């Protein structure tokens, strides 16, 4: 269906040197209401726009 | 470690297909291929890839 395509502007991560660092950062982001997908088989997941900066000030105090 | 900003396109596997007709068309719309349901496009194509699907679901002369 046409009616249920929805698009959000934020950001894709990637590049995650491990398990742990992926998982930390995706739960934070779960935990404050702003993960809008991932996908653990490739380390990536995408962050809302409004959601950005609190997801890399956590990650750079980590 | 890296980020990237676009938009994150979620749609059921059929408009994924259209979308990537729409790419192969046009060029420079999809970034990513995520998953079965979701695409990565360029913000500033979103608006079109949504006007083109509604043309090609809504125009389409065998409806």
């Amino acid at each position: 269906e046409l009616d249920r395509v929805i698009t959000y502007e934020g950001s894709l991560y990637s590049d995650f040197e491990t398990s742990q660092e992926y998982n930390l950062l995706s739960k934070y982001a779960q935990d404050i209401g702003v993960l809008l997908w991932k996908d653990d088989k490739k380390k990536k997941f995408f962050i809302s726009k409004e959601g950005n900066s609190q997801v890399l000030d956590f990650a750079k105090r980590k | 470690a890296r980020a990237r900003k676009g938009a994150l396109v979620q749609c059921d596997p059929s408009i994924k297909a259209l979308i990537l007709q729409i790419d192969a068309k046009m060029s420079d719309i999809v970034l990513e291929e995520l998953d079965d349901t979701h695409l990565l496009v360029n913000p500033s194509k979103v608006e079109f890839v949504k006007h083109e699907l509604n043309r090609l679901l809504s125009k389409n002369i065998y409806n």
